């Protein structure tokens, strides 16, 4: 009925006037492969040190566990991560490889790594 | 104008198109363009509330299908005085 | 204020909305906004324990659906004196 | 010299190849190169509307097959005055 | 003490919660907070070998479920003099 | 030497290996290392077309299996004058 | 010595563990710790070929399980004179 | 105020009613009335984006049931300089 | 600001809530709070048309369930010049 | 303190009881008593957010069954400076 | 310019929206706006062929649903020198 810049981006905009919801919301050390430790050096628990070690059983209580996490209130949220990085883009879709049809002694290795000259042509 | 309208995008090309449509589409001044790191680029404008609503809507619609695309398009009609400390004043 | 309120987000638009909601909701001071990197933006506030608790709840709800969204909303009633050195004093 | 041609690539090698193809194809100036972060790189060129339509197409084709590739190819025929602030004038 | 204990986390909020937990848990002194990049924050403490181990385990538990979580937790009882050059001394 | 040879890798280790292999293979100048962001590290050389054709190929073969890998290996025998502004002239 | 040993890791905690293991294992000199970006952290050691080879092997095993793990572990017996410009001379 | 609000109608009576409704409803100056030909009469008003939005809505609601009716209601927040020389500059 | 927005409530506690929400939502001036008598209290604000709209929506939503409730939430884009005399300019 | 806690009742007897229970329970100063009219009485306290939250709760429980009863019990942790104009500074 | 772009619409509200979209999109000079009679309003823009193509496409898209509608959108790269006589040189 009324046209103008208001009609655009109906779902995308999040703002103050109408979007705001109303009245609603064997071995001494355990196998390296089959073991992973909380602390990763010096405090590693893989190796069964026997004696008066600094390890703590379930009977003792304090300094770790609920006695550390519970102190400070916290909340968590499901925000969306794409992880744009060189590692993440290591499987990015790519166009068909350039093909070399040069017929001269060009040192043209078509079995090695892709060396693209200007325009994306292989060489 | 004290209203704030921010549009966030993955990459710069969608942001510059969003800024172009945002400014062409109403009275708004491009106060800042911030690289958030990780790809995210935020372009934010200032103006009167009605103008910012039109500018933000134009930007979100324009840049929705440019490059990686739109992440956020948000409006704050009056940002608290504290928040002004973390907002750019003139474009850079 | 001793209490520290923290809200992390994926992008700057949710961070600004969170900071605006935090400051509006209660008596908090926006000590700093930090660009952690790789798309993370963290907003820090300091105030009395009661205010920070109210502000952080307002911030988490405000930015929950804005942009990529909220990562963490954390409250620390009293930081150890050592931690004070790694916290921003004033925003920039 | 008002049309803006922007090519965004994942990495810098495709960005440089796109820049070389764009400047070779048409009579366009390479205003700037920007590291958007997160692996994005954007190359912007300025020229006549026809020259920037040819350069962008030439650049997009060239950098498609180089490394991670092209994320976006965009043309802004008329660029608003405000946007000029966030547009680099010359390449650093 | 000279033993070094480090906790790595995704985002600054779990990093600060860790540093708060380690400092409060045992007799350790916070010495740095590094922004590794990519949304990774490392908090390093120094103290007696026993104290550092107790602090780091407490910190790991504390930041394990805050925000994007915990990446690593490490203690080096004795650090070679060479590695002292790539370690922060006092938090800035 | 006016030709340009660029190699982009995921990380600094393959980049340094690529840089070493290229400079050791032919008579080329290592003129820049560029942390593009998000891990991408571009190392680019300037030399004769034959020297840079043989340097880039050796570098690519050397850094392909090192670390995360090799993103792109590119050669531009003739570089447009405009693109010369966005190319390093000496190591950062 | 001129032999160069480079170890790349995801995060800093593995890098510090790697550097500690390397400097402890053999007579190598830690010359730099580079934050590549994207999370990668690269520690470079210079020494005699025998010492660097021993140092890198010890480092690769020590940091493999720490944090997000190891990305690369490389040895270059002789580094070209050109590359040494892009190699840090001493840690910072 | 640089926003333009236009309300076409069939016949003059709905146009005069729309012109009266729009000006009374909000702060908009009536730039003109053009007899488009074929029984279409367009009334154009200028003002702030928010004012024009209120005026145009009021005008459309007033002329909907007056005579033949409403053809178009449109709001242009920003008018390009070119379009100026085709609009009625003089209010009378 | 020409535009006027009035919220009427049963009691004063809802009126104060509406006034706080309105002034926080957008850029408006609380020009008066009137005790109509018989339980009604009317808080009315002045501002731009766009800001006033955003303000009254927030005020209506905020005070809807506080105390007895909300009686009326009215928006006038521009009052007649005559009605300006019976409107407060600053609160008593 | 700046947090505002308002309790509204039908009649003065519950309002005075609310003031007594509120002021006794926590550390909040009684800033105003307002006769809205129609039988409504409003008692206003100002204090720290934690202090105000305990006081409003105590007052509400206390006046809930005294006379006609409790119309409302509201807390505003931070009142906009505009609303400060319409609030009593001290009691009558 | 030589390229001629024409858009015909039913009424002046669909024509003004096109004219605004045309000149905004590309650097096209608006030469004429003709009331053909019978409720047809034609807008002619003159510019470069590349600029006119973008202008007409933008103009046609913007006013397809604005008012009674778009009749047609026609681009002529170069008109015969004879047809220049029946074209409007400047807007009325």
């Amino acid at each position: 009925r009324i046209t103008g810049p208001g009609m655009l981006a109906t779902g995308l905009i999040t703002g103050t006037p109408e979007f705001r919801h109303a009245a609603r919301e064997e071995l001494v050390c355990a196998p390296r492969s089959d073991q992973m430790d909380r602390v990763s050096g010096e405090g590693k628990e893989r190796c069964h040190i026997t004696g008066d070690d600094w390890s703590v059983n379930k009977h003792i209580t304090g300094t770790a566990g609920q006695w550390a996490s519970g102190r400070n209130p916290s909340m968590r949220g499901n925000a969306r991560v794409v992880e744009t990085s060189a590692f993440a883009n290591r499987n990015v879709p790519k166009p068909e490889k350039p093909g070399s049809k040069i017929t001269g002694s060009s040192g043209n290795d078509t079995q090695g790594s892709l060396i693209t000259y200007s325009g994306g042509a292989r060489g | 104008g004290i209203a704030l309208g921010m549009i966030e995008t993955r990459g710069l090309v969608p942001a510059i198109e969003a800024a172009d449509a945002m400014t062409k589409a109403a009275e708004v001044r491009l106060v800042g363009r911030q690289f958030v790191g990780g790809g995210y680029v935020t372009v934010l404008v200032r103006g009167e509330t009605g103008a910012v609503n039109a500018a933000v809507r134009a930007g979100a619609d324009a840049c929705e299908r440019v490059g990686d695309g739109l992440v956020a398009a948000h409006i704050i009609a009056r940002v608290h005085s504290e928040v002004e400390n973390i907002l750019p004043k003139a474009p850079q």
